[PDB]
């Protein structure tokens, strides 16, 4: 018990963070329609993006 | 993603030792046990 006890404190101490989107071809890019939330981005005017 | 992208704590470490030594001392007190059934 101590040990998961332990185990459990070093998991939130060693703390990773995923992401949403992890790339430029995901599948998110391709309709907002394939997941419950639309989500939304957009560029600035005339730039060159 | 040919190479770049491609690329080649846990409970493991606490249960080895633990193990191994609840084990041995089983096996030491079960002799322990029969010792004490000769007893009585
Ligand atoms: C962007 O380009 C259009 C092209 O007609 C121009 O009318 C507009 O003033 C420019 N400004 C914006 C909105 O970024």
């Amino acid at each position: 018990l101590a040990s998961y006890t332990a185990n459990l404190a070093a998991f939130m101490i060693q703390e990773e963070f995923v992401d949403q989107v992890t790339g430029l071809s995901d599948k998110k890019f391709q309709r907002p329609h394939d997941y419950s939330p639309p989500f939304r981005f957009g560029t600035v005017p005339n730039g060159s993006t | 993603k040919t190479w770049v992208r491609y690329q080649e704590t846990l409970t493991f470490e606490n249960m080895a030792g633990v193990f191994m030594l609840v084990a041995g001392g089983i096996v030491a007190g079960i002799f322990l046990i029969f010792i004490e059934i000769a007893y009585k």
